[PDB]
Formats: C-alpha cells, structure tokens, sequence
C-alpha cells in the first residue's frame, strides 16, 4: 500500500468491440473505371496503398466469424448498390406480348434448347407495330394456359413482376474491394490459420485496412477466394448439429474451364421512343452447349483430403458424398457467373463416390437463363444481354459448401450434400479474420504524482 | 518506442506492452483519432454520418479534459487520493507487470464515480482563483 | 451412436404433489422438453436444459447433470397431466405419460 | 444549483437565481452543449444539418474564448478597465440582486466593444512575448 | 495594423508586408478560418462536404498546435536549435525584407523534418513531469 | 421519338438570367486580377481579394 | 347484395388489362362511394368514370 493520486494521461491504446459503417477503397486503377462498375462503388477511390500492418506484441483477443457484422453490413451494401446501379437502366416491361415460337432452326441443323419466337412489338409511333422475332435461349419461357394451342408463349417476367434489363454502358465485376474503417475504429487481423471459426487468436496484428476481398457469388462451390495456407480447413457453428453449414476451404486451386461454344449474335430491337433491347438474333455456328470441364486427376485427390479432414472430427466414420439435395434451380445446379451470362451446370460427377480416406476429364452439362431473380430470390428480377461470340472462363475454385445428413443411418456411415445458401455464406469465409473495435483513451490511473500547488510547473513528481 | 518516433502502426504494440512503455510515446493516437483514411449511391452518404461522429467523439474527449483542468496536457495529475477500494493502492509497484487492456477492467466499475471527485478537484481551484483577499 | 432414453414409462398421482422423470444423452448437446395431453399440439416446457419457456408457472424445472438429465415437476394439479418428451439438436425420447389418480 | 457536480436539469434552475449561485455550478452547459441528444426521407438530413451548427457555435465560442487568453477557463479575469456607462459602477453590490438573463438586456449593446477592448488586452502580451534581453 | 483592429480583409494587406507588420495582428485568420460566409438540388449537398472539410482542417491545425505545448497560443517559443541547412541563421538581419508568401519556399522542404526534432523538445516534457523525488 | 424522349419545361419555372455571385466556402480566398490588360496567362500585380466573385 | 339491395354503392365492371397486354378481360368491383361522375355527352345514363 502506498499513497496515491488520482491522474490523468490518455490518448491511451484500448479498445472494446462495437459496431460501425465501413468505408471502401478499391485496388490499384480500379477507381478509375469504378465510375461505372457495379459491385464496385461511385466511387471506392484508395486514398492510401493499402495494407499497412503491425504485429501486435503478447496480445490475445476473442473474435467471431458468425456474429460478424461485417458481413451484415455489405450484404445491404451490395444490395443498395446493385438496385441503385439497375435503377435508371431502359425498362422491359412492354415485351410482354404473345409470343409465337418454334424449333429454332439454324445453320445446317437445328439447335438443342431454345425456342425462335416472333411476337408484335411498338414502333417508333404508338399508333404502329411490327412482327419482330428472338432467340431466348432458355426454353424456360411458360406456355400460357386457357388455349389449345401449344405455341402461345410468355414471357415469365410478367406473371409475377416487372422487369428491368442491366445498361451495357455499366458492367458488373468482380473489382477487388479493401475496407478501411474510419477515423476512430481499428480493424483487428487474426493470423493463426489453424483458426477454426471461434475462439482465441495469439498473433493479433493490425490493418489499417483488409485484405483484397472480392464479391463473387456462386453457389455449391466458391470462385477466385483464398485458400487456408497449410491445410484444409472446416468450420461450422457447430458440426454436430444437424442443421447449420460446413465451409471447407482447399489447399491448391483446381482450375475450372467453363465456356459457350455457340457463335451468338447480338441483335438490337426499337421497343420504344429511345429504349432499346437487346437480345439473340442469330446462330452463326456449330453447336455443342456450353461445358464446364475440370481434371479427375487433382479432384479426387481434393476430395479424399477432405474425406480424411472431415474423419478427423468424425471418428471412424466413413464419408459418403452425394447428389445435391433437392429444392430451387439456384441451388440444386453450380451457379457461377461470367462474363455477362449466367451459367448452371447439374454436377454430374461432383458429388459422386465415397473416399473413406485410409484408401481402403470431367464434363459438366450447363444450361443457361437471362432472366434471373437475384440469389437472395424474393426482388428484382433482370435481363441480361446476350455477349457476342464464344465465351470463355477461366477460374480457380477455392472454398466447397456442404449440409449434413442424417439420421438413422448405421451409426459407421455419414453423407454430405453439396448444397448452397444466402449471397452472405459466400463473402464469409473471405471475411472469418476481421473484427471491427473503438479505440477508448480511458478514464483515470493510478499514480505516484500529487496534487499541483496552485498549478505549479514542476521538475519529476 | 522512446522519444517520440513511432506510428500509429508504430505504437500501437505498445496495447500489450508493460505500462511503463504505454506512458511513453502516448500522442500518435490524439493525431490518428481525427481525419485518418477519410449519382448518389452507398458511397456517399457514409463520409458524412461516420466523418461527424469522429469529430463529435473527439470533441466530447478534449471538453472532458478541458473541464478537469487537463486542457492540452497529454499528462494531469489532480488533486483526488486513491481509495482503496477502487484498485491497489500500490500500483506504482503493480503497472510494471499490466498491460492497459487488462488493466481497464480493474477499474471499469469505478471510473463513472472518479469524475465526480476531479469535478470537484477543479471547482475548488474555481472557488480559490476569485474574490478579496490576495490584493495582488 | 446417437440414442435417447426416457424412464419411467407411465405415472398414476394424485393431483398436487411432485413427479420426477429422467431422460439420457449420448452426445454433446443442448436438451430441451415437450407437454402433449391427448389431441391437441404439444407445447414447449423448458430448454436449454434449466431455462422455462414463456407462459409456464414454475413448476417446471430440472438440471443438467452432464451425461444424464433429470427432470422434477412440483405441484401438480390434475388439469396439467399429459405426455412428456424429450429431445435433442432430431431425436425425440421414447416420451413418457402422468395420469390423475 | 449549489455545489460542484450539477445537472443540466439540476443547475438551469439558477436562471432566475441570484447571480452568486449562477457563479458556482457553472460547467453543465459546457457538457451539454457540445452534442446532447443527438430508405431516406424527412428523418435523414436534420441530424446533420442540425448536429453540425451545434458544432460550429461550440468551436466558435471556443476560439473567441481561445483569442482572449481565456482558454480552457470557465472563469476568467482579464486586464481591461470597466467604463461608467456600460452598467453600474458598483455591480459588486447589485449582483446579488440580478439574474443572468435580466443581467443581459443591461448590456446588449454594449458587448461589441469590450470584445474590442479584449482583443488589444490580449495582444499587448504579444510585445512581451517577444524580441529583447530578458534574460531566461 | 497594430493591437488587432483590422478585418480580415483588413489585415490580409500584410501577405506583401515585411515580416515586421505581419508579426503584429496576426489573429483575425485564427477568426476567419472557422465557418466564414458558410426540394434537394444542386445546392444541398455543398454545405455539408465542404462545411465539415473546413471544421475538419481547423481541427488538425490545433490538434498539432497542441501537442508541441502552443495550445492556444498565437505566438510559441519551443526548445529547438536552428540548424544551419534550412535557412539563413541570421534571419533577424533579413525577415525586414521578406514577407511569408517568398519565405515558405525557402523551408518548404524542412517542416516536416523540424516537426520531428519539435515533437521531442515537448514530449521531453513528459519524463520531468511525474515520478521522482521533487517534494513539493 | 427518333432518338430520345423528351420532357417540355413546366411553366411554374422560368428560364432567367439571374447574376450569381461565387462565394468561397472558409479557408478559402478568391483572388481577383484588376489589371485588364490581362490577355489570358501570366503574372498580375494588382491583385485583389474579395469574399465572392 | 344478399336478401336486399344496398344503400350507398353502385357495382360496377369494366375492362381491364391481363398480364400480357394485348388482351383484356370484365371484371367488377364495388365501389363503396357513390360519388362516381356520369360522363357528359351521352344519353346513356350509366357510363360513369372514377374522378381522379
């Protein structure tokens, strides 16, 4: 016991956990195009060349990856963003007329799926109109009912809400995006890779800003993410409940091609005073469907380093993997976009086999849609142009998401479905190293200093 | 660091450091908590409703030291002894080994009732700097 | 290796005293109990092991011993008999009945 | 109010109080006038357009006390004479009678010149601050 | 000018005036620089980020008068020597024909190192402040 | 309609040419060349300072 | 309406667009306001229109 003053010092390092808005900063010359980009902002222009860093000394923090509220927050972000890019873009609503379709035929043969419809449009004169026809390569438009005609088509837009086609003056990509927080708040970085979703971390270091995160979306499987440095990591609010997810993150990439063998044509049609659709003229080639293919040799060895992986937790469990669940068509099939299209594709070999670990080219059929509601799948509804020309993608898949079975099953057997979810599932396990804390310079400490004598300036005291 | 010298991302390693080391090189985070990194869509409207709370929290920090009489002082003493009960009442002997983040919660509870005894510990000078008797 | 048990199988008491029913666990989880009298939906009693669900008078309760459950009921009153069952994260116990005297 | 520690809705309640009290319990409105209480419509812009007026006239009157020597002190004396026909002479014995919002309409016009005579108060300590052989 | 009299466009005369004339009144910028003169259009928003821009750089300014010790103060001394590389060491004998436009390039390129050596002249403070045996 | 839709202005506005004086916002000064020999680039040595255009 | 006729209203039915617009179909609703204009220029005394 000694006698003390009260005293006062701070401009003090501490922090508590809180919550907060976020500002972005794009990488390198992206800002420069950002303008008009979409899944970037107007702009995120970097101010700094991010990320400083610092390795905090014999610091140890909590930090969470399900109670993040980053996460929270650029799901709103990214949907204000996107309806606000979509907002002033030429409306489609008047198309919806009846159509009158037909096998497709094209250049020596005919065409597998889609549908050649011609239907009345407006001219440049309201009081006018004129037997324009398209090529809607889905067959998923619905024939209307009340006739026996088995022709009269419609457009499926209408039967539920109005539409609004993406402006080709703006083009959505995956523009890598840095979030800095502002003045006040700090971003805490956990850097112990063995991290398996909650719990202490011990190598806490700083960032003024996070790493290149990117807001690709895709279902079933994740694109372009990045990988666990040494080995394949699982996480899970809880494995042993049945409900919930499993994400897996991959130690090597394994390239996927996926591309659009048919020679599209882009054709132009006057709808309005001003407003112009686009929309798939012409077949000016052979025809294959778009594939995705993906090399056996290095998959299946994914999949038994997983199996073992998930072993590991799952003592002397055999692990089946298999067919996706059921459900939507968002889900049951790998969704992926590219390019200005939107692929699905049914995992024909994806799922299939059982590799119980101790060891005891792919072809993937995709068809295609324009119109699609958004992931999260209640709003807007789209159109998206066709692009012209064969397309081609090239992508390293990095991050698996997989539902748990069961059960009754013979207690020695487990089965794992590949089966997707919310547009936020996809950007958390990018973003499972960040927490988002206020700096506080506190309140009074102890001190061997006493009072100041009518505030005498004073030598060591 | 000693001196000064330092960063932000050059002092901050000072938060798990022994005090002594935190009572050094303790300005960088006044010269951080100000400005830092910073059609109408997400972008926008966050440079304002973030930007301002930065400044009201600062304002909020420097009226809090102005009142005590700690105005542009990173370091005040004030004239309130220590009550045991609050903490060891030999800490002088007990910093060496406590960082500032596990220290905050030995005296979280009680750092709403220090404020009320430096209020006081500036109104008696208030009291003293006015009325007859020194006639100079 | 997941299986539930729930003893005993059926009680006959009179109305206003105490009855005591156990349900077993083989697995890491949280638990939680079902009232169910003949016909109409069940509803829930307690969960998470001790916490009470909203609407019930405290009558209710039981603790969580770690590999076993036991659950205590204290003043029963004739018009709150009915069937029990237990449950975890998908399984639901082999349930169990209280009969007025 | 009386004392020290004080309330905004402990302490207004010397507005029509005797000016002696007023002198004592004098910091809350200094604590409160800093920020108080605080898809878009009406709700939106007034916390900002509203919020930082209220910032702007704290740091205004902070610099005008800050420019006068007067800064980071709720009392101040300084060195300027009181002329005769600005008020009573012999306030000291009045005061007790008068209430600060009384108190103001007796010298509304005349504020503009003692900021004036206030200003070349302070800046004749500029010549003293500086450029001869005072030897320290 | 001399005490302050002047306006701001009553003393921004000095900005061709010899050192001399712009050392005295030196304050109305510290007035000036605050807020000055300042259905949804074009004439919205620029209040807000232009507004809080100026709030914003007039808070950096006297967050870094402040640590260096020159807290409200127009004028401050500080514990530097002049080292001979960044200017005339005889700039008595040479500010009567310089005015400040002409002379900030002749250290524009030095602040940032003299800030440096300034930071450690005030934050010597700091190990003379607390924790020895001055007895009184 | 050949090109773009239009919008006719509403009668309730009216096109004016009303003087608009530039004001700096603070910390900012608005210097003014008086010399009207000016022709376009190069020094000014009257200059002015003034709160608006 | 049912067992009697109602006081205040008048039924009404009209044309109405489907969901494809080059079709239309009769529907009815009641307006439960009389103050429903009967326009001018037409013997016909029940072509009324809504009044907004």
């Amino acid at each position: 016991a000694e006698n003390l003053w009260v005293t006062v010092y701070y401009g003090v390092p501490v922090w508590k956990e809180a919550k907060t808005t976020l500002f972005c900063a794009s990488d390198a010359r992206a800002y420069e195009k950002e303008v008009h980009n979409v899944w970037a902002t107007h702009a995120c222009v970097p101010t700094d060349p991010s990320p400083q860093e610092l390795v905090l000394g014999n610091v140890t923090e909590n930090f969470n990856m399900w109670k993040n509220d980053m996460v929270d927050q650029m799901h709103e972000d990214i949907i204000s963003l996107w309806d606000q890019s979509l907002k002033p873009c030429v409306k489609l609503t008047p198309l919806c007329v009846t159509l009158i379709c037909s096998n497709a035929t094209v250049k020596n043969g005919t065409v597998e799926e889609m549908k050649n419809c011609s239907f009345n449009t407006t001219t440049e004169i309201r009081d006018k109109e004129k037997k324009e026809y398209a090529l809607f390569y889905k067959p998923d438009i619905v024939p209307l009912s009340e006739t026996n005609n088995t022709s009269e088509y419609r457009l499926i837009n209408c039967n539920t809400s109005a539409c609004t086609q993406a402006c080709p003056k703006v083009t959505f990509e995956p523009i890598p995006i840095h979030y800095c927080a502002p003045a006040g708040y700090a971003i805490l970085k956990c850097n112990d890779e063995t991290f398996n979703g909650t719990g202490p971390c011990s190598n806490v270091s700083t960032v003024q800003c996070t790493h290149g995160i990117r807001p690709v979306v895709s279902t079933q499987l994740l694109l372009n993410g990045s990988l666990a440095e040494k080995e394949i990591v699982i996480r899970s609010e809880n494995l042993t409940n049945n409900a919930k997810i499993i994400i897996v993150h991959l130690h090597t990439p394994v390239e996927i091609v996926c591309t659009r063998p048919n020679n599209n044509t882009r054709k132009s049609v006057r709808i309005g005073p001003g407003q112009t659709f686009y929309a798939t003229g012409d077949i000016i080639g052979d025809i294959k469907q778009a594939h995705c293919n993906i090399s056996e040799e290095k998959w299946n060895d994914t999949l038994q380093k997983v199996g073992i992986e998930l072993q590991k937790h799952f003592p002397n469990k055999t692990i089946k993997y298999n067919q996706s669940a059921g459900g939507d068509m968002e889900i049951t099939t790998h969704s992926f976009n590219c390019g200005g299209e939107f692929f699905y594709c049914n995992t024909s070999n994806l799922f299939n086999g059982t590799y119980n670990g101790t060891y005891i080219t792919i072809t993937l059929q995709c068809r295609i849609k324009q119109i699609i509601n958004m992931w999260q799948g209640v709003g807007r509804c789209m159109y998206a142009p066709p692009i012209a020309g064969n397309i081609t993608c090239r992508s390293n898949i990095t991050g698996l998401l997989l539902t748990r079975d069961g059960g009754t099953n013979s207690n020695e057997t487990e089965t794992f479905r590949p089966a997707g979810g919310d547009m936020r599932d996809n950007w958390r396990s990018e973003l499972y190293k960040y927490k988002v804390v206020k700096i506080e310079p506190l309140g009074v400490a102890p001190t061997r200093c006493k009072r100041r004598v009518v505030g005498r300036r004073r030598r060591r005291r | 660091a000693v001196g000064i010298g330092a960063v932000f991302l050059g002092f901050l390693g000072a938060a798990g450091s022994t005090m002594g080391a935190a009572s050094m090189t303790l300005t960088v985070q006044a010269r951080n908590l100000l400005s830092g990194i910073v059609k109408l869509t997400v972008w926008g409207i966050k440079q304002l409703q973030a930007r301002v709370l930065a400044v009201e929290r600062y304002l909020r920090d420097q009226q809090l030291l102005g009142i005590w009489g700690c105005s542009g002082k990173l370091i005040c003493c004030t004239n309130v002894p220590w009550n045991s009960s609050w903490s060891n009442r030999n800490l002088s002997e007990i910093w060496d080994n406590m960082t500032w983040l596990q220290w905050d919660k030995e005296i979280s509870n009680y750092t709403q009732i220090i404020y009320g005894l430096l209020e006081e510990s500036q109104n008696q000078q208030e009291k003293n700097e006015q009325d007859l008797l020194a006639l100079d | 290796e997941i299986v539930l048990t729930q003893s005993p199988g059926t009680l006959s008491l009179s109305p206003g005293e105490t009855a005591i029913i156990s349900c077993r666990t083989s697995q890491y989880g949280s638990l939680a109990w079902y009232q169910q009298r003949p016909g109409q939906a069940p509803r829930l009693v307690i969960y998470s092991g001790s916490t009470r669900a909203a609407g019930i008078p405290d009558r209710f309760s039981g603790s969580r011993w770690g590999p076993d459950y036991n659950l205590t009921i204290s003043n029963l009153e004739s018009g709150d008999f009915g069937v029990y069952y237990c449950q975890q994260y998908e399984f639901f116990g082999q349930g169990t009945k209280v009969q007025v005297d």
